[PDB]
């Protein structure tokens, strides 16, 4: 997204890709904890809900990917 | 043996709690700085404790006081807000933001 406007005749030592694409990835563990907390709160009858006046309906589980950015190994 | 938290708690450690769960000694230290929470456990192959878990000072900037009854780490943050935490993995279990609790004490007729 830029236009080259400087001439560099020096030799550069670097590697390049020719068709690799990044597939599905994993969220950070701190990011995963926030979403796990949100799922836990949304299905807790003891929350002071702001949009629901009825007991919360159960839903199949949530599973958030973790990149093991912490020494938990999770 | 002095273990320095100067590389993780740059603004001084505020509260410390020690327990014995999962055949370990989880020492949770809550302070302000780079990391709000530091979980130290004794290294079985050495003489000292090493960090096992770290919580960044992003949601909670630090902990003022701890009270570990059993598998429940009641964490009081720097905003005088109490919360319920699970010590096994430090996941958000409950929060009490409505009550500005400057200090909380848990008392029960303990038998075991």
């Amino acid at each position: 997204s830029h236009i080259e406007e400087l001439q560099s005749e020096e030799t550069a030592i670097s590697d390049f890709s020719t068709g690799e694409n990044v597939g599905p990835l994993a969220l950070p563990v701190g990011k995963a904890r926030q979403l796990i907390g949100l799922y836990t709160m949304a299905h807790n009858p003891n929350m002071t809900h702001l949009k629901i006046n009825l007991p919360v309906t159960a839903l199949p589980p949530l599973w958030v990917r973790c990149d093991s950015s912490d020494p938990e190994g999770t | 043996s002095f273990i320095s938290t100067e590389n993780y708690h740059t603004l001084g450690c505020l509260s410390l709690v020690a327990g014995d769960l999962a055949s370990e000694v989880p020492v949770i230290i809550g302070g302000t700085g780079n990391c709000a929470f530091s979980k130290w456990e004794p290294d079985s192959s050495k003489k000292g404790m090493t960090v096992k878990n770290l919580i960044d000072a992003e949601i909670i900037k630090g902990a003022k006081k701890f009270q570990l009854i059993d598998n429940l780490l009641f964490v009081l943050d720097t905003d005088n807000v109490l919360s319920l935490w699970d010590i096994y993995t430090l996941t958000p279990v409950w929060n009490w933001p409505s009550l500005h609790v400057e200090e909380f004490l848990l008392t029960t007729e303990a038998d075991s």
